[PDB]
């Protein structure tokens, strides 16, 4: 879907000529009667590579955030200020954990993805390592609501579509931890 | 500018170009609703245009099956 | 027996191809890759020392609405529409540069230039009757009447 | 400088001054593609392709084919110059003022995960939700190829 | 204005056929003869060609046939769904409509049928043909999905009426019916 | 998805209209140079039509119109059916009853058109025989 | 049950030879797809029910007591005009066979019915474009069905113009409410009924004014009506008024909700002047199918201010006017294809070339009728007498009703301009009574074997032989006697009028 709205960036600069689109920025911080949060500074591929351990980690806290769009009938943004910074606080306690504790895993994951347009299908390799290494040093494990455990995508071990092209570092980091782990 | 009815001046002397100018009136209208569907995020207005361009494309097909035919009793002796 | 000589301009062909798509692959590609390495001219060109090797970025394609706001999000946080990034906590300056674009919601042009298409029943009476644009004006004037209370 | 006005003054010069039926079909292929452009920019790009596809490629080759089928036989440049700068004045479509001088945003939100092309969401209603509109226009349809043959066809 | 009881506002295809009185096959066999008998009856009226009277061809009789055909099952159907609204005399499929609900329910299933269709192409499904039998004159539309917007209130099957404990069937409450919009949402409040 | 890159590609193809043009027009050899005899004008032997040599001066079959004409309905038929391709899979089996019956319709259609042959060209003004009947007294 | 008979009739006809019989043959059959569908109808659709007003096919059609009233109407005289196509007019084979020269005549009437009984039920703008479309491509296809005519083409091609005119003003319009709301559907415009430009339903109504002949656009109805064959003209020029006025009633429903002003004095700007072209335009005529255009746009006149004042009697009068004018039209255009057999031939001065599409053409071919059929002189006496508005006809009933609904309204400048304009229009139906009997006294005793009907074959010399077939003669007495004995059920049928509802309820 590449369609032009007015609310974001648009495909090309004769849009934004017929639009006579302006771009503005607003210097006003937050006033100090809402309570600072650190906000996630991490960029795509990193969040499209940790998404489902901040689905297990802060699974209570995003529900709760939802409930509260829910039930505040319309004002949102504005009700639900509180348990969004819950939100964006738990989420970065998850980034920042796998910096401390699986920065080779979680890099080389996302270095794929950066690699292979983004796409889970293409990076298996890589992701498998990843949800190892993360289960033993955070129990967080990577699960798919709604199907039984035996029928999960990521565990399919023949898939019938595969990535054309092979990453190179995740290749020749599956077989180092084919001798590591696989005694 | 318009209301001494200027686009009759626009138009041609030939049957089919009233059938042309009928054409770039309808095509106005299609217009008019695609640019309000996009700017309300509304796919209703889209269903709308599509409906006119389809619409729009039957009424040519017998406006010129008419003219076509009438072109052809004039020269219908075919005697030879 | 093979003629060779008959097969000379689909060697040149297949060169033709090949050399499109190599540019193609590989200008991309580090055109990408070197703006996604920091937010200024003098670390794009440059190698650091203790850099190590160099991850390049294929180019995206089959994107949505969500790809959108991705590019912008990345670009606020790196200076690139495809940066990597991933600190935990973003910089100060994150809070202050969210781009929110604002543009007209004016009809085509052919739509109120065109010599033919402008003439039309409706068309007439928003452009040269203030019917419509009187009654209007009366709920933006009953604006201002009503601070009062 | 937003050349789409001299596209249309160019073109509003010439529906003044046609003569034949070569002309008159060329003001029509001169009408669609300002169209079709000033709506791949701005407004959406899939209704300028579906214009394409259905207007150029099926309705405008039939002008031309049966143009040569028809016939083909047989003003000042003061006046045209002044009527078009007449013409060109006011262009004010409309008579809100802060509608046109006053700009506006929309705020996007991430609550749409499953995004899909517009094109997916007319078939999906026009498909369920209006099923009796495309089934009458398959109707519509319908009538014309009965239409056409009992017009045309001799015997 | 002779009102009976809402038995259902768009019944199902399956299930109008299924309720046809015999006097409805009736109208249905003689719509199937009236009309090639409308062909004859007119050339009794005044011969087509000539003065005399002259047997249609055959082939007109086998096309007439097919029309009466259609228009006799269709004024069949029409007949079958003013008794479903409760225009018509529908003492007789009320009983046979609760019999086979209250066996429904009582075997968990659904009253209305398990469908393919998600929960907005089931609503929507009933927009299109609730009612639609009206304009069946004109051109034909059917109810042939299992939707659950039938216009009734499934707390009606639960009491007894006349004639009806002898059943003996035994009714759980609608929490426990499967495929019931009451006994779907229950892990996530926008997925059955 | 940015277009800048398929910008400059469609003006770069629109420049490269006006050298196509132009190019003929400055590498041609000048009128004088090779024969003098005139210009493309004035020499109005070489600026005329091909007739094979010897100087001469549409009724069409009405089968060919049909032809055109029946363009126009088949094709509204083929491009209204691109909405179902993006959404086949969310309108499930209900929106593929609709499409087939979509289908249905414009079919009945196709028969009526092949039933009474309407692209044929036919031949209605020659290729006639007859019987040699005598006539004896 | 139309469509799908139809598809039937489509493939059927397409396939066996082409012959007269075997069109003729079709034709029945259409006639029975017609009754059939009217069984259908009548089974299911009931004023008690249909009361309250019922939305079918996702809100797109809403079906009420008013719409349900002409879907029956249209049904009843789309059967009576079948029964022309279906049965010999005048049993003359070379007049008739013009009938059965066409196998796609009877498809395209039955495409036009499933046009024009959805067009008074649309509810949406969408649909509203779709159907009208629906209902204006197949008057162009029935205008243009006899291709080698002529006159034929060329108004098929004047007609295809300006309904393409008209249809893009209906279009516009829609597209100006979907502008300002952003919704498609009727009943939710009506939600804010009072916050739309009211002007631009007005501009709706200019385009339906444009399908209905209604001056200052009268010019191109009046043309069309004198070109087509008479069999044509006596389908196109009552159809398209019978399923518009009823969608512009139910239009101005909606409109006299916020009661504006200025809407009603540009409709009664034009129908003061409709009045007056509808009048004097006929005075001087000599082609009676102009004179019967004249006629009709005059009744349209009438028939609006009826629909302009709209209140409870403005349902009573058009229901009533609607029913009774469409049997008089019928009625007038069956005597003129039957009395085409008393013509002359000639054995000269004037050069009036008559053709096979209008054997009957000018006023004074009606010479003498009451010399030659003394029975069916009377009933175009008759009917001609009820469109006058003598008493105690269907006609004078029709201009009563409607002047209760006029002058209960303040409609006092039209209400007396139209009893201005009847009686000068009364001048030149009266002349159409002159030809029929005047000349009677001195052609009394005439010595004529050169009629057409004297071309008819003798049959056996010993039975008797009768000149006029057998269903056109019962359909003609039968609406002659509804024409003259209304006055016995009337207090009836008007009470079977107060019921037909359109949102009163209480
Ligand atoms: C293909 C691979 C064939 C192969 O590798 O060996 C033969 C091939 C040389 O063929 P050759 O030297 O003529 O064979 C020896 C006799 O002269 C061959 O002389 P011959 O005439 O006796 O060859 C007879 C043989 C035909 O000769 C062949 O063997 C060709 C069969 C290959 C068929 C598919 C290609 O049989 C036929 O004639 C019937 C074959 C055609 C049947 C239909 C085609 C099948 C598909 O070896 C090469 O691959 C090198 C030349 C190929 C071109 C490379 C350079 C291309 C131009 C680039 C710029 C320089
Ligand atoms: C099957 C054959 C058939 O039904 O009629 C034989 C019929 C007679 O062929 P014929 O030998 O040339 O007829 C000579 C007689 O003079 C033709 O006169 P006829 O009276 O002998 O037959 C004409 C036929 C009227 O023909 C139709 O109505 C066929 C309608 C199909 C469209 O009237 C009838 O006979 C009534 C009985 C059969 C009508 C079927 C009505 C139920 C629909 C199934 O053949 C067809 O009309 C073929 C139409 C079927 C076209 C293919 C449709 C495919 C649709 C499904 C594909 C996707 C799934
Ligand atoms: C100018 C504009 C013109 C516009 C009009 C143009 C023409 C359009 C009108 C055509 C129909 C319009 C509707 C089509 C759109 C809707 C399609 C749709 O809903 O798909 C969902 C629907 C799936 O919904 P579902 O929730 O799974 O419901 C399951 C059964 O459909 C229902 O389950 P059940 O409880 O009713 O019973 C299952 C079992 C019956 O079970 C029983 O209870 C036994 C009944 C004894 C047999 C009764 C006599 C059989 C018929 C005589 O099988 C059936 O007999 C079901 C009825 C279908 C038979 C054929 C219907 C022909 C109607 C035409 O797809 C279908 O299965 C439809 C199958 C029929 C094919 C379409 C019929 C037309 C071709
Ligand atoms: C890539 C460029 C393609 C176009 C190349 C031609 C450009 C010349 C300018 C014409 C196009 C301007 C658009 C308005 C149409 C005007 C057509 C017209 O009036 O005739 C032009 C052409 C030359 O005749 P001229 O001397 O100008 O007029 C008097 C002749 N008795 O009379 C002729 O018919 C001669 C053959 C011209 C055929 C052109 C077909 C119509 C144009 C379609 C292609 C361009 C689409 C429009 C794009 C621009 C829109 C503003
Ligand atoms: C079965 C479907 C087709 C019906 C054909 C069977 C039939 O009715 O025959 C036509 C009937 C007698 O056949 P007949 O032509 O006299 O014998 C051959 C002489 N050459 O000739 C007749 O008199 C017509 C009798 C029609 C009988 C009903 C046909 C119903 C057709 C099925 C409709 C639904 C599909
Ligand atoms: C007409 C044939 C009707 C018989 C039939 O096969 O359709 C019934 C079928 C029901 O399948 P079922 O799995 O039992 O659905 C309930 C699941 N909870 O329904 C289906 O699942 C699919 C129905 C497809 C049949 C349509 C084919 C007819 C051609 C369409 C035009
Ligand atoms: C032939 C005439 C057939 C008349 C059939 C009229 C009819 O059956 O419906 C009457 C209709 C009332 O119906 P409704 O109020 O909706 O509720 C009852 C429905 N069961 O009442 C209506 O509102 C229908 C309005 C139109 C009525 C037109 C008047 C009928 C004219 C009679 C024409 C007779 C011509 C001679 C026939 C010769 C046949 C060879
Ligand atoms: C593979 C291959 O041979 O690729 C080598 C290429 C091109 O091969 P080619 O044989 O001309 O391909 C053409 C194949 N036809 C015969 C089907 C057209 O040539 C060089 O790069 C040297
Ligand atoms: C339950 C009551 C039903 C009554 C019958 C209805 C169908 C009529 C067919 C009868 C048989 C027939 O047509 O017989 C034939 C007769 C006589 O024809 P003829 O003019 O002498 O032709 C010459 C006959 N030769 C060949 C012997 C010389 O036709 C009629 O008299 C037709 C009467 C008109 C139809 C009445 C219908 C009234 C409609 C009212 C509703 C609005
Ligand atoms: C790309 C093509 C490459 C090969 C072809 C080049 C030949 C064209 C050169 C040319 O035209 O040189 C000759 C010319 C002028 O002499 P002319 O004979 O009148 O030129 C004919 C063409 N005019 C008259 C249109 C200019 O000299 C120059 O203007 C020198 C710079």
């Amino acid at each position: 879907s590449s369609t032009h709205t007015n609310d974001s960036l648009n495909s090309s600069n004769y849009v934004d000529k017929l639009k006579d689109t302006h771009f503005v920025f607003e210097n006003d911080k937050l006033p100090s009667e809402i309570p600072d949060v650190e906000e996630v500074g991490a960029t795509t591929a990193p969040l499209l590579s940790a998404a489902y351990f901040i689905g297990a980690k802060c699974q209570d806290y995003n529900d709760d955030f939802m409930l509260c769009q829910k039930e505040a009938k319309g004002n949102g943004p504005i009700d639900c200020l509180k348990e969004g910074r819950r939100v964006t606080r738990c989420a970065s306690g998850v980034l920042k954990d796998l910096n401390t504790h699986c920065s080779d895993e979680f890099r080389l994951h996302w270095q794929c993805l950066s690699f292979s347009n983004l796409e889970y299908k293409n990076c298996r390799k890589a992701e498998s390592l990843l949800n190892k290494c993360v289960f033993e040093k955070m129990n967080l494990v990577k699960k798919i609501p709604g199907i039984p455990e035996d029928r999960q995508i990521h565990l399919k071990q023949n898939p019938v579509l595969k990535p054309v092209a092979l990453h190179q570092d995740s290749e020749v980091a599956f077989k180092k931890a084919q001798n590591e782990n696989s005694i | 500018m318009d209301l001494i009815l200027l686009m009759l001046v626009a138009v041609g002397l030939n049957i089919i170009d009233i059938y042309i100018m009928i054409e770039i009136l309808i095509m106005g209208c299609t217009v008019n609703t695609i640019y309000s569907a996009s700017l309300d995020n509304d796919m209703i207005g889209l269903i709308y245009s599509l409906i006119q361009i389809i619409i729009a494309g039957v009424e040519s097909a017998i406006g010129l099956s008419i003219l076509v035919n009438y072109n052809r009793i004039r020269n219908s002796e075919e005697i030879e | 027996m093979i003629p060779f000589e008959a097969l000379i301009p689909y060697a040149i062909m297949f060169a033709g191809f090949c050399l499109g798509g190599g540019v193609m692959n590989s200008a991309i590609t580090a055109d990408i890759t070197k703006r996604a390495r920091g937010p200024n001219q003098e670390i794009k060109r440059n190698v650091g020392e203790d850099e190590g090797p160099r991850n390049y970025t294929k180019p995206r394609y089959n994107t949505d609405q969500w790809d959108k706001y991705f590019a912008v999000r990345d670009l606020r946080l790196t200076g690139s529409l495809r940066g990597q990034s991933d600190n935990a906590v973003a910089e100060e300056s994150f809070k202050t540069n969210s781009i929110q674009p604002y543009s007209n919601t004016r009809r085509p042009w052919v739509l109120r230039r065109h010599i033919i298409m402008k003439n039309s029943p409706t068309k007439w009476a928003r452009k040269y009757s203030s019917r419509r644009d009187e009654r209007e004006q009366e709920i933006k004037d009953d604006y201002i009447r009503g601070m009062g209370e | 400088m937003n050349l789409e006005i001299l596209d249309l003054s160019i073109l509003g010069f010439y529906s003044l001054i046609s003569s034949n039926s070569f002309e008159s079909i060329a003001i029509l292929v001169a009408t669609i593609m300002p169209v079709i452009t000033e709506l791949w920019y701005n407004y959406s790009q899939l209704f300028a392709l579906l214009y394409t596809l259905i207007y150029v490629g099926a309705v405008v080759i039939l002008f031309v084919f049966i143009l040569s089928v028809i016939n083909e036989k047989e003003s000042g440049l003061f006046i045209l110059i002044l009527v078009l700068l007449l013409d060109d004045l006011d262009d004010n479509e409309s008579n809100d003022n802060d509608y046109n001088n006053v700009y506006i945003t929309d705020y996007a939100d991430w609550f749409n995960n499953y995004n899909e092309s517009d094109l997916s969401v007319i078939g999906n209603l026009l498909f369920t939700e209006y099923a009796l509109l495309l089934l009458i226009i398959s109707f519509i349809l319908l009538m014309s190829i009965i239409g056409l043959i009992l017009i045309v066809k001799k015997d | 204005m002779e009102t009976y009881e809402l038995i259902d506002s768009d019944p199902k295809f399956s299930r109008v056929v299924r309720y046809f009185r015999p006097s409805d096959y009736l109208t249905w066999a003689l719509g199937t003869i009236g009309a090639p008998g409308l062909m004859v009856l007119f050339e009794k009226i005044e011969p087509a060609k000539g003065n005399t009277f002259k047997m249609p061809p055959p082939s007109i009789m086998r096309i007439a046939t097919t029309i009466g055909f259609f228009g006799g099952f269709y004024y069949a159907y029409t007949s079958s769904t003013k008794r479903f609204w409760g225009y018509s005399e529908n003492a007789k499929e009320v009983a046979k409509d609760r019999y086979e609900v209250k066996k429904a329910l009582s075997e968990k299933k659904s009253p209305y049928g398990s469908s393919l269709l998600n929960p907005y192409q089931q609503d929507m499904s009933a927009r299109n043909s609730t009612n639609s039998q009206l304009l069946l004159a004109i051109f034909p539309w059917f109810n042939v999905a299992n939707h659950q917007s039938h216009g009734i209130d499934l707390r009606k099957y639960y009491e007894v009426r006349d004639g009806e404990e002898n059943w003996n069937f035994t009714l759980p409450p609608l929490d426990q019916v499967k495929d019931l919009d009451v006994a779907q949402y229950k892990e996530y409040s926008n997925y059955p | 998805m940015l277009q800048d890159l398929f910008n400059n590609y469609v003006i770069l193809v629109g420049i490269l209209g006006l050298i196509f043009l132009g190019v003929n027009y400055f590498i041609v050899e000048s009128p004088r140079m090779d024969e003098n005899n005139g210009n493309i004008s004035d020499y109005i032997e070489k600026s005329g039509p091909f007739e094979c040599g010897f100087s001469s001066f549409n009724p069409i079959p009405i089968a060919f119109i049909l032809v055109a004409l029946l363009f126009l309905p088949f094709d509204l038929e083929v491009s209204s059916m691109l909405p179902y391709i993006v959404s086949i899979y969310s309108v499930g089996i209900y929106g593929l009853i609709i499409f087939i019956l979509f289908l249905l319709i414009l079919i009945v259609g196709f028969i009526y058109e092949f039933n009474t042959k309407s692209l044929s060209i036919t031949t209605i003004l020659h290729k006639k025989n007859k019987a040699l009947v005598k006539n004896l007294y | 049950m139309l469509f799908t008979s139809l598809l039937l009739i489509i493939v059927y006809g397409s396939l066996v030879n082409k012959s007269h019989l075997l069109t003729k043959l079709i034709n029945r059959l259409g006639l029975i797809i017609i009754i059939y569908t009217l069984l259908i109808h009548l089974n299911i659709n009931t004023l008690e029910n249909l009361s309250i007003g019922i939305n079918m096919f996702n809100n797109l059609l809403l079906i009420n007591s008013f719409n349900n009233t002409i879907i029956e109407l249209i049904l009843i005289i789309c059967i009576l005009y079948v029964l022309l196509i279906s049965f010999n007019i005048t049993g003359l084979s070379i007049i008739d066979n013009l009938n059965y020269s066409k196998r796609t005549f009877i498809v395209i009437v039955l495409f036009n019915i499933i046009g024009l009984t959805l067009l008074p039920l649309v509810n949406d703008i969408m649909i509203l474009f779709i159907i009208i479309e629906l209902q204006s491509y197949s008057l162009y296809l029935l205008t243009a069905i006899f291709n080698e005519s002529h006159n034929s083409t060329k108004s098929a091609l004047y007609y295809f113009i300006v309904g393409s005119i008209a249809s893009f003003i209906i279009l516009d319009a829609t597209v100006s409410i979907y502008d300002d709301l952003g919704l498609t559907n009727i009943q939710y415009i009506l939600m804010y009924i009072d916050k739309l430009e009211i002007f631009d339903l007005l501009c709706l109504l200019f385009g339906l004014f444009i399908k209905i002949g209604l001056a200052p656009f009268y010019s191109y109805s009046i043309t069309i009506y004198s070109l087509s064959p008479t069999i044509i003209t006596n389908y196109i020029s009552l159809m398209p008024k019978l399923s518009i006025l009823t969608l512009i009633y139910i239009i101005m429903h909606y409109i006299n909700i916020v009661n504006n002003t200025d809407l009603n004095y540009v409709i009664s700007f034009l129908i003061l002047i409709s009045m007056f072209i509808g009048s004097f335009g006929g005075l001087n005529v000599i082609r009676i199918k102009t004179l019967l255009a004249y006629s009709s746009l005059l009744n349209v006149s009438y028939m609006l201010l009826a629909i302009l004042s709209n209140s409870n009697e403005s349902i009573i009068a058009y229901i009533y006017y609607i029913i009774q004018y469409s049997l008089t039209h019928i009625n007038i255009f069956s005597i003129i294809l039957v009395i085409s057999i008393y013509l002359p031939i000639m054995n000269n001065m004037l050069n009036v070339m008559i053709t096979k599409y209008s054997p009957i053409e000018y006023i004074n071919q009606l010479k003498n009728l009451f010399i030659n059929n003394i029975f069916i002189a009377i009933a175009l006496c008759i009917s001609i007498f009820s469109l006058i508005g003598i008493p105690p006809l269907t006609g004078f009933y029709g201009k009563y009703l409607v002047l209760i609904s006029g002058l209960n309204n303040g409609y006092v400048l039209l209400s007396i301009v139209l009893i201005i304009a009847s009686s000068i229009s009364t001048v030149y139906y009266a002349t159409i009574l002159k030809v029929l009997s005047f000349d009677t006294l001195s052609f009394k005793d005439i010595i004529s074997n050169n009629l057409i009907i004297n071309t008819s074959p003798e049959n056996n010399n010993n039975e008797i032989k009768p000149e006029i077939s057998n269903v056109i003669s019962y359909v003609i007495s039968s609406l002659t006697l509804i024409i003259l004995l209304i006055i016995i059920q009337y207090e009836n049928i008007v009470k079977g009028a107060y019921l037909v509802l359109l949102y009163n309820w209480v």
